[PDB]
């Protein structure tokens, strides 16, 4: 038998990182703003179709959304998020993929900034 | 010929790439890797790189566990 | 065999059992209607070499019924490397004076090419070993035969894997472990000489012999097997061969 | 970047750094907060690794920190799908698809074969029994 060397073991759903998500949109309805995070695709593929990273980790992924003198937090079982603002008053917007169970590599880089 | 060391995993959004070292002399190199309970698949067959992407065998269920090795091959 | 469980009758049908002067000596495994592939270490007391007789279709020692078959053993051919007492190329070539017949209770598993099994069917975790060997370290054997499904390890693992021993035999290229390091399921004395065969892709192949191990089913270590593989052009060649006047044949290996 | 004349335009983040180019003061400089400075540039200046179109083979390349993730086409893999799974037809790789026996070839297509007492059949790969009691089959099972 050749030499050979073991790697450390890997358990994709609990180790992989997560990747840096985009912020898909925003827009306003009145005094409450929406913004709205881009399905993140993933490797993992179902019958020719990249699956996004909601469709793996279901209820075990949030996104947190920080928006703004500190700043606003704001989390979502979606993709989603649904805040209050003050009219005339133009915030930017970062959000971060989080699977809140995970001890280790528990959240994503931050997504690039965008701004109203 | 001498063992691959310093095996470390890469993988974001399930993209699994297994990296180790060190450069190639003289040696080529072959991959396997298996969960716990199943067979052992060779994957990058006796490739020069120090890298191997593995994804399309892990992919096949996330939430298993997997080992790989690192076989050295001399010529 | 220890943790395992009982083979279902007919479903082990390649196991042989080797008697000498009617007492169960060993186990066999039949790879064509008249070679049988055993261990050489199980005829290392052997006096009366006219004596052995190898039974195919057994199943429960403690009944006879129509499917089990005898044949008188006309050769032990064993490697001229083998030392008696020792380890190493623990493995037997049996020429049966009278080919089997084979039934549905009487099936030769397949003996494989040596690149095929070197690449393919050595990668594949779990094989099937069998006996009617002892169904604790020093307990009583079994009646009924018994068969257990055990994981293949390459040497580097088992060695890292294994309990330090003092004079431990050394595992050579002609051998590999298999089986689980936690006291619970391993092969035993008893079930030496008999078959490790690996299923793949639809057809049984023998990869192993029982050959020995750190009492049986000992904490930190590996039942250890004689690796099939190595001897492939040697068991060919010699099945080619004509028969001679004495029984036991100390052929020459490679 | 600022040239003299487009100064006197105030404050702008799209101008600025997404319009033009801005520096880590020019983020300051809007942003005010550090902290809230950083969380933007930590993108913003990092660089988009997929600019050189490393993903081959009619793959889709996702900017990531200093790194990229190449999505492939279903017959490659690889960082960037440099490998073609079409080209990896050899005895190594899973037996090369044959059921019982495989042999290699350089130059051409590796062959599959069978144990005595199977024959291959036409798909070039499978075997089947020849005879009533194959080796490696249970008869009380089939
Ligand atoms: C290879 C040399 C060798 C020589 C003699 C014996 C030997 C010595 C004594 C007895 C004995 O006390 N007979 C009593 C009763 C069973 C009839 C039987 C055997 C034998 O050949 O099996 C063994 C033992 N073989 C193995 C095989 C597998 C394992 C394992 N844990 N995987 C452990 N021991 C090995
Ligand atoms: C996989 C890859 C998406 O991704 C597209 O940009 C590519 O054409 C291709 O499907
Ligand atoms: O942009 C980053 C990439 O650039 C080109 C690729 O071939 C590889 O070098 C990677 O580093
Ligand atoms: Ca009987
Ligand atoms: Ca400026
Ligand atoms: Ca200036
Ligand atoms: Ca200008
Ligand atoms: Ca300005
Ligand atoms: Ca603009
Ligand atoms: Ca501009
Ligand atoms: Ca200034
Ligand atoms: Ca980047």
């Amino acid at each position: 038998e050749p030499l050979y060397e073991n790697s450390p073991e890997f358990t994709p759903y609990l180790e992989t990182n997560l990747g840096q998500p985009t912020i898909q949109s925003f827009e306003q309805v009145g005094t409450k703003v929406n913004v709205t995070v881009e399905d993140e695709r993933t490797l993992v593929r179902r019958n020719n179709t990249f699956l996004s990273l909601r469709d793996v980790f279901g209820k075990d992924l949030i996104y947190t959304l920080y928006y703004w003198s500190g700043k606003k937090t704001a989390k979502t079982n979606t993709n989603e998020f649904l805040i209050d603002v003050d009219k005339g008053e133009n915030y930017c917007f970062s959000v971060q993929a989080v699977i809140p169970s995970r001890t280790v590599n528990r959240k994503s880089t931050d997504s690039p900034v965008e701004c109203m | 010929t001498v063992a691959a060391y310093n095996l470390t995993w890469k993988s974001t959004n399930f993209k699994t790439i297994l990296e180790w070292e060190p450069k190639p002399v003289n040696q080529v190199y072959t991959v396997q890797i298996s969960t716990k309970s199943g067979d052992w698949k060779s994957k990058c067959f006796y490739t020069t790189d120090t890298e191997c992407d593995l994804t399309d065998e892990i992919v096949k269920d996330v939430k298993q566990t997997y080992l790989a090795r690192v076989f050295s091959y001399p010529a | 065999i220890v943790g395992g469980k009982v083979c279902p009758k007919g479903e082990c049908p390649w196991q042989v059992l080797l008697l000498v002067n009617g007492a169960q000596l060993c186990g066999g495994t039949l790879i064509n209607t008249i070679w049988v592939v055993s261990a050489a270490h199980c005829f290392d007391k052997i006096k009366n070499w006219r004596n052995l007789i190898a039974v195919l279709g057994e199943h429960d020692l403690s009944e006879h019924d129509g499917d089990e078959q005898s044949r008188r053993v006309a050769q032990v051919i064993i490697p001229s490397t083998y030392v008696p007492g020792t380890t190493n190329h623990d493995i037997a070539l049996l020429r049966l004076h009278q080919p089997v017949v084979l039934t549905d209770h009487v099936v030769p598993l397949c003996l494989p090419e040596r690149t095929f099994s070197e690449r393919t069917l050595a990668f594949v975790r779990f094989s099937l070993v069998s006996g009617w060997g002892q169904l604790l370290d020093r307990g009583a054997t079994a009646l009924e035969l018994m068969v257990l499904n055990v994981p293949r390890l390459m040497t580097q693992d088992c060695l890292q894997q294994s309990r330090k021993v003092g004079d431990s035999p050394n595992i050579t290229e002609y051998m590999f472990c298999a089986g689980y390091s936690d006291g619970s399921k391993d092969s035993c004395k008893g079930d030496s000489g008999g078959p490790h065969a690996t299923h793949y892709r639809g057809t049984w192949y023998l990869t192993g012999i029982v050959s020995w191990g750190q009492g049986c089913a000992t904490v930190g270590h590996f039942g250890v097997y004689t690796r099939v593989s190595q001897y492939i052009e040697w068991l060919q060649k010699l099945m080619r061969s004509e028969p001679r006047p004495g029984v036991l044949l100390r052929a020459p290996f490679p | 970047a600022n040239a003299f004349l487009e100064e006197l335009r105030p404050g702008s983040l799209e101008r600025e750094c997404k319009e033009e180019q801005c520096s880590f003061e020019e983020a300051r400089e809007i942003f005010k907060d550090a902290e809230r400075t950083k969380l933007f540039w930590i993108s913003y200046s990092d660089g988009d690794q997929c600019a050189s179109s490393p993903c081959q083979n009619g793959g889709s390349c996702k900017d990531q920190l200093q790194s990229y993730i190449c999505f492939c086409l279903p017959a490659f893999e690889g960082r960037n799908c440099e490998t073609h799974k079409d080209d990896q037809l050899i005895c190594v790789n899973e037996n090369g698809g044959c059921e019982q026996y495989c042999s290699d070839h350089t130059g051409t297509k590796r062959s599959c074969r069978c144990h005595e007492g199977y024959s291959l059949l036409a798909d070039g790969v499978s075997c089947t029994p020849t005879v009533e009691y194959p080796c490696g089959k249970i008869p009380i099972l089939e």
